[PDB]
């Protein structure tokens, strides 16, 4: 036993773009070496060094729109500067696999590979979709792709390989919604402050007293959508330390009752919020009663994946449920894989097998994307299937027939 | 004496908490095989998960298993009527 | 009974469903699935070398052609490690019981 | 080698479940009343509730009074023990009848002596945990406790073993990297030989390497060891170690199987009861067949009825083949069956009529069927006419020289030419008495 | 309990590796020995389509041995029709010759997997079709082809029993399927009285 | 007899309304 038929390894920079943080790494290893933000700080500074040092106007924007790459100056920026700092290697030296979301327009796509096959001249590329990959960091052939990113809550469900464009719903809450949510929370209980990028130095607080510290007399920061983005950091950071979903219909007779929990801001202000830290996490999976919008109507999760079963074939559904495939930041906040498993089995028609793949442990949700990404590059059989520099000097250039 | 006991049954546990085994002895169950033999003296090989064979001809039939979730298979005999 | 009657037939094989019980993928067990695929089933082995059941195990290849040795955790991990009285010839009958002494020789 | 004996085909009393008698009683025809006989005296003994009782397997010769004895014997199985003895073994030139007949009676009493011990073993990692000195008297230096790393083939296992051993440790060479064999109650080290793993291919030395132990540390090693009385009482007798024994002209002799009643019975008893009531042992009586019974000196039946009269004695099955005759070691003394008329009363006569021309028949055709050749209907139907002239024996014994003479002959099957042939060439003693 | 049945791991696990211990005992074993030089070379995929070169770590020893996987490429037997083929056989009124070259585009680029070429199909260019729909009308197409040439009766109308009784089993609301269950029980109630009956008789 | 047949008839009553049951009466799948 030789193992020639195991696999093969050539290059295949998977490139994982993300709204809220992009990933990058060679093919093959398990976990992407590169995570870094996506927002650039555009007077271009794209680091978690270089995009926290005040300068001139330093503005933050995100290239990528609805998951949607629009600004393609910032996002060949982005491209180069990993590139040069984290990778080191030549761009026509190694192949791309490069994600895309499963809403990707044509006329977008084709930018998108004119611009990998001019700008860089790659040897190869190969642009794949999002749950596609999610769905083979599982191993999975078929399931429903709960993508939470930042910006969007999707169910995109696959058939054996194979995205169904047809059943995804791009529902508004997204990791976007419990930010702004919580700045709202700050805002009404206190007065949110940016993180110690200006503040120089911190005192003892008693829990629940006014906070007092020293104000650096560097730059103003005029620009307040950096300021905006400075408080969106905290408002994060909060969000995966303290803040939890709840795992009921959230009546307002058991949270009351609940261990309080603590959290220092910035400025070394400690405040509780062991009663309503769960209040927020629950437009999620129901929004109906959120305080932002009463009278809108939207799915929650639980809902989101049933209608984007129901929209498909029912010849697939029995794969679909019984391998729903969580993924995406939101997820890992606590309790949110328990209350979505209860939710949807609540909720799915009986005697229909509902499976919830155990991968909330591990932070390597966000990155299934990238692992999917790594193994389908690592493939002997997929080696055929890179689209080379000969098939796009040829004049094709047509990635729709060949993907 | 009696809390030096504790602590070292203590130390020792939390030894057996980390790995038990890490390796596999490639000397030999690298090349030999595994065989075992049932209650009634059978004997069975053991399959190892290799990776896809290179198909030399049109068998492996499409099995589509993501159908089977419902459906087993197709008998001989039906009800044979308009 | 209604429109929809099997008694519709051609020149054609149809497949039967199975009832009462709903299947899965190929890697999940008969007794709880369906079709369950040996290449994912997890036995009892013991090694070489080591005279200790390991426990669940299942042979599978790398990548490079090296040869791994999967594992598995059921009944405390500890009732196998004591089985191996049972496979070199309560904690005594539940070996029996547990397994059909189908634990891989060498 | 197969080595077929002379009558091996009985298996068994073969008696149905009602305990009635059948045709094809495993190997063994005809006999119905005997082995019915056979079948409760073998229940008896299997009930191990009765002791020192005889039976008697009178018959005429030909009736396979050894054929029944083997087939009841085969049916008790392995399991108990069956000591088969002749009339002409009791003459010892050496030791006397009644001696011998005892002798005879131990053997064929069982006993099944099991031992469990609790022994450690697996390479040895000394070390001592140096402690605090003696608490109750002044300072120093102290060793509460020896920790010995003992590391078998399944894991490793250190035992925090009593201080005191550390003797029988330095007496031994128990180095580190060494196979010991400790006891749990005993504690005494008994090292088996350095590890495999470092017997290095050029050093020269045997007995001195031995493999790593398979299994985990504690073993529980349960023996089991069947022994008659007996062999207990010749183990008793000899003595053992030292006492300048090894000496060759004055020792050399070791027949001196002379035994004392002393020995035999009390002590013996005692222990092996205590074995019994303790759950160390469990006794097993077999039993004594004495073919020939008849050859006995009126010395051996004398003491017999009175052997027989013990609550220890054994089950015994005489077979007497001869008629009334005069007792040996008497003058003019018949008796029924060669044996004194008053140990006749203390034995049941078990009756064996001789056999029907089918049972003969029947009786050759299995014979040749357990030798593996085949026989055709005409000459079968001689070797049993011939059978029923003469005595039966004669017919068995003229199957393998017939299957010989055929296959030399270049046929298969016993032609009735070949037995008829062979009748010519071999004849019994009823035609060979025509001098 | 019985053996366990897993895809991918279990959550405490763990798997032993190859053995690289003890160096002073295989020493000499290794030692007498080298390794194969690895070259970082290029290899050329015949099923490429193209002629494109990418690069692999092999051994200098076979420089040749052009792809291995290279056999995997299998496409799919699916008929290639001209245009007086579907003229002269495969016309139709519904459907038309740009519809049916689209369909089988479709099918070659999906490998007959009508779920996904349904979901992929233009619904714009061509009004909405069905999936039993387009099995139906491929392998009557294979057949007819098959035939002039010169492989199965395909039954729409199974398919249309089949997927709407699902549908309809599928939305079957919590009260009616709990009043099903129920009533399958009441049936396996009845079902053993009249064993009881049976085996009392 | 006097509850049991009430039962059975209430039972295949309701059996199939119109031909939707989970028990039984499930078309066939197509071989391809
Ligand atoms: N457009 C997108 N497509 C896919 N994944 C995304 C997208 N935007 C954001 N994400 C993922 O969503 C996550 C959002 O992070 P967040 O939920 O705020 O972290 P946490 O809740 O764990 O503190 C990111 O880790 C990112 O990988
Ligand atoms: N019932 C029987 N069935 C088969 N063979 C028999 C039978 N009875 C006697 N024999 C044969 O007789 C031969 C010897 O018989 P044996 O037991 O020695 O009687 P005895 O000792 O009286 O001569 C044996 O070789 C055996 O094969």
């Amino acid at each position: 036993s030789g193992g020639v038929y195991g696999g093969d390894e050539v290059g295949a920079l998977v490139f994982d773009i993300g709204s809220y943080t992009v990933r990058a790494g060679y093919a093959g290893e398990d976990c992407p070496k590169v995570d870094f933000p996506t927002a650039i700080g555009m007077v271009y500074y794209i680091d978690t060094n270089a995009l926290r040092v005040p300068r001139e106007n330093m503005e933050a924007i995100s290239p990528l729109k609805n998951g949607m790459v629009e600004d393609w100056d910032s996002f060949q920026a982005i491209l180069d500067h990993t590139y040069k700092m984290h990778v080191k290697s030549e761009a026509s030296l190694h192949p791309v696999l490069m994600s895309e979301a499963p809403w990707n327009t044509r006329a977008k796509r084709e930018k998108l590979t004119e611009l990998m096959f001019e700008h860089y001249n790659i040897p190869a590329f190969f642009l794949c979709k999002t749950a596609v990959l999610t769905a083979f960091a599982n191993g999975r052939s078929t399931g429903l792709i709960l993508d939470s990113g930042a910006t969007h809550t999707t169910a995109i469900p696959v058939h054996d390989g194979y995205v169904l464009q047809q059943g995804i719903v791009k529902s508004p809450l997204a990791g976007d919604f419990i930010t702004m949510q919580c700045r709202e929370l700050f805002q009404e209980m206190n007065i949110e402050l940016v993180p110690p990028y200006m503040i120089a130095s911190k005192e003892a607080v008693r829990e629940g007293s006014p906070a007092n510290w020293k104000r650096k007399e560097k730059l103003p920061q005029v620009t307040r959508s950096w300021h905006n983005y400075m408080c969106n950091c905290v408002i994060q950071d909060f969000q995966a330390s303290v803040l939890q979903v709840s795992d009921s219909t959230y009546d307002e007779q058991v949270a009351a009752q609940m261990p309080t929990v603590h959290y220092e801001f910035p400025n070394g202000y400690n405040c509780d919020f062991g009663a309503e830290r769960l209040k927020i996490p629950e437009g999620l999976f129901d929004p109906s009663n959120v305080k932002g919008l009463s009278g809108n109507t939207m799915l929650g999760v639980s809902h989101v994946v049933t209608t984007s079963v129901g929209m498909c074939d029912i010849d697939i559904r029995p794969g679909l449920y019984g391998s729903v495939i969580v993924a995406g930041g939101n997820t890992l906040i606590q309790s949110f894989t328990d209350r979505l498993n209860r939710e949807l089995s609540q909720k799915t028609p009986p005697s229909m097998r509902l499976k919830l793949i155990a991968n909330n442990t591990t932070v390597e949700r966000r990155f299934s994307s990238w692992i999917g990404g790594s193994i389908l590059a690592s493939l002997g059989t997929f080696q055929q299937m890179w689209i080379s520099k000969q098939e796009y000097e040829e004049g094709g250039k047509q990635c729709v027939e060949r993907k | 004496n009696l809390k030096t006991l504790q602590e070292r049954e203590a130390r020792l546990r939390l030894e057996q908490e980390e790995a038990e085994l890490l390796t596999y002895t490639r000397e030999d169950a690298y090349s030999m095989e595994y065989v075992y033999e049932d209650v009634d003296g059978q004997t069975e090989v053991m399959p190892l998960w290799t990776p896809p064979t290179p198909p030399q001809d049109d068998s492996d039939i499409y099995l589509d298993s993501v159908m089977c979730l419902m459906y087993e298979a197709t008998p001989i005999p039906e009800a044979k009527l308009p | 009974d209604g429109p929809f009657a099997f008694r519709r037939k051609a020149g054609c094989q149809y497949y039967a469903p199975h009832l009462d019980q709903t299947g899965n993928w190929p890697w999940t067990s008969p007794k709880d699935g369906g079709l369950g695929d040996v290449r994912y089933r997890y036995c009892l082995t013991t090694l070489t070398v080591p005279q200790r059941c390991i426990g669940f195990a299942r042979r599978r290849v790398g990548r490079g052609g090296r040869v791994l040795l999967d594992r598995a955790h059921s009944d405390y991990d500890s009732v196998f490690h004591h089985l191996d009285l049972e496979m070199l010839s309560s904690k005594d009958l539940s070996q029996i019981l547990v397994n059909i002494k189908s634990c891989r020789w060498r | 080698t197969q080595r077929i004996a002379s009558h091996s085909h009985v298996k068994g009393l073969g008696l149905d479940e009602s305990g009635l008698a059948k045709q094809a009683a495993s190997g063994l025809v005809g006999q119905e009343n005997a082995r019915e006989a056979c079948g409760v005296i073998v229940e008896l003994i299997k009930s191990k509730k009765m002791a020192g009782r005889a039976v008697l397997l009178a018959g005429p010769p030909g009736t396979g009074k050894t054929a029944l004895a083997l087939a009841i014997a085969q049916e008790l199985g392995s399991k108990v023990p069956f000591c088969p003895m002749v009339g002409s073994e009791v003459y010892s030139t050496e030791i006397k009848k009644t001696e011998v007949l005892m002798e005879n009676f131990r053997r064929a009493i069982g006993l099944r002596i099991k031992e469990t011990k609790e022994v450690y073993e697996g390479e040895v990692t000394e070390l001592t945990p140096c402690e605090t000195e003696n608490p109750m008297g002044g300072y120093g230096k102290t060793i509460s406790h020896v920790i010995i790393g003992l590391k078998t083939a399944k894991g490793t296992k250190q035992l925090k073993l009593d201080p005191s051993i550390f003797e029988s440790l330095q007496k031994e060479r128990v180095e580190a990297g060494d196979v010991i064999y400790i006891e749990a109650n005993s504690g005494a080290v008994k090292r088996q030989g350095r590890c495999d793993t470092y017997a290095t291919e050029f050093d020269l030395e045997a007995e001195e390497y031995v493999p790593l132990p398979k299994g985990d540390v504690h073993k529980k090693k349960e023996i089991i060891q069947d022994v008659t009385l007996h062999d207990l009482d010749v183990a008793n007798a000899r003595p053992q170690g030292g006492q300048d024994i090894l000496s060759m002209m004055g020792q050399l002799m070791k027949p001196k199987k002379t035994e004392i009643t002393d020995k035999l019975r009390g002590e013996i008893n005692k222990v092996v009861n205590k074995y019994i009531d303790q759950g160390i042992a469990e006794l097993v009586p077999g039993v004594l067949f004495v073919d020939e019974v008849h050859m006995l000196d009126i010395e051996c039946f004398t003491y017999l009825h009175r052997a027989l009269e013990s609550s220890i004695a054994p089950i015994v099955i005489f077979a007497s083949n001869r008629g009334n005759c005069v007792i040996r070691g008497t003058e003019d003394i018949t008796s029924p069956h060669g044996i004194p008329l008053d140990l006749l009363d203390r034995v049941m006569i078990i009756r064996t009529m001789l056999y029907t021309p089918q049972e003969m028949k029947q009786i050759i055709k299995i014979r040749a069927q357990t030798e593996g050749i085949n026989i055709s209907e005409e000459a079968l139907n001689h070797l049993g006419e011939i059978g029923t002239k003469t005595t039966l024996r004669y017919s068995v014994q003229l199957l393998t020289p017939a299957n010989l003479l055929a296959k030399i002959n270049g046929k298969d099957s016993i032609e009735k030419e070949h037995v008829e042939e062979i009748s010519e060439l071999f004849y019994d003693a009823k035609s060979s008495a025509k001098i | 309990y019985a053996l366990l049945y897993s895809d991918k791991k279990d959550a405490p696990p763990l798997l032993p590796s190859d053995t690289g211990q003890g160096y002073r005992t295989v020493k000499a074993k290794l030692g007498s020995k080298k390794v194969r030089p690895w070259k970082w070379m290029p290899f050329t995929n015949p099923a490429r389509k193209d002629g494109a070169m990418f690069f692999h770590w092999r051994r200098a020893a076979e420089e040749g041995k052009d792809y291995p996987f290279a056999r995997f490429n299998k496409t799919v037997q699916v008929p290639v029709y001209s245009e007086q083929e579907y003229q002269l056989y495969l016309h139709d009124d519904a459907w038309t010759k740009a519809e049916t070259d689209h369909l089988f585009d479709l099918s070659r680029r999906f490998d007959l997997r009508f779920v996904v070429i349904h979901d992929r199909y233009d619904h714009q260019q061509f009004k909405k079709r069905s999936v039993e729909d387009l099995k139906e009308r491929y392998y009557h197409i294979c057949a007819k082809l098959a035939n002039v040439r010169a492989r199965r009766k395909e039954q729409l109308e199974r398919l249309y029993n089949r997927t709407p009784e699902q549908v309809a089993e599928e939305e079957y609301l919590l009260q009616e399927l709990r009043k099903i269950e129920a009533r399958k029980k009441e049936r396996e109630k009845r079902s053993q009285d009249l064993q009881k009956l049976i085996t009392a008789a | 007899q006097i509850t049991l047949e009430n039962q059975v008839h209430q039972r295949i009553a309701e059996l199939r309304k119109a031909g939707l049951w989970s028990q039984r009466r499930l078309p066939k799948l197509q071989e391809a």
